[PDB]
């Protein structure tokens, strides 16, 4: 038995996937300015704010 | 004598004007750029070495 005169399936093969990036460096300094373990900055003006 | 404001400038004669400051260019520059970033040429009055570096 069937319940539809017309039936259509649609499947999406466009799933994005996580990737690694070989750009961002890290510097492991000594301080107590912020509680978390890592902070990202785009300019020194941001660092001076913290 | 505070709160008065005094400015000194040159007239006739051979001499130079030197001003001291409780701040430094390195510690001052970030605030200036933070307040307004519409300029391109940077010149300074501090004459001594590290102020230029």
């Amino acid at each position: 038995y069937q319940d539809k005169v017309v039936d259509v399936e649609v499947s999406l093969g466009t799933q994005p996937i996580d990737t690694v990036g070989f750009e961002t460096p890290m510097f492991l300094a000594m301080h107590g300015n912020f509680p978390e373990r890592i902070r990202f900055y785009v300019s020194t003006a941001g660092m001076v704010a913290d | 004598v505070s709160p008065n404001v005094v400015s000194v400038g040159k007239g006739a004669g051979v001499y130079k004007i030197v001003n001291e400051s409780s701040e430094t260019v390195a510690t001052v520059l970030p605030s200036v750029i933070a307040e307004n970033h519409n300029w391109y040429f940077l010149a300074t009055e501090a004459r001594s070495d590290a102020d230029i570096v």
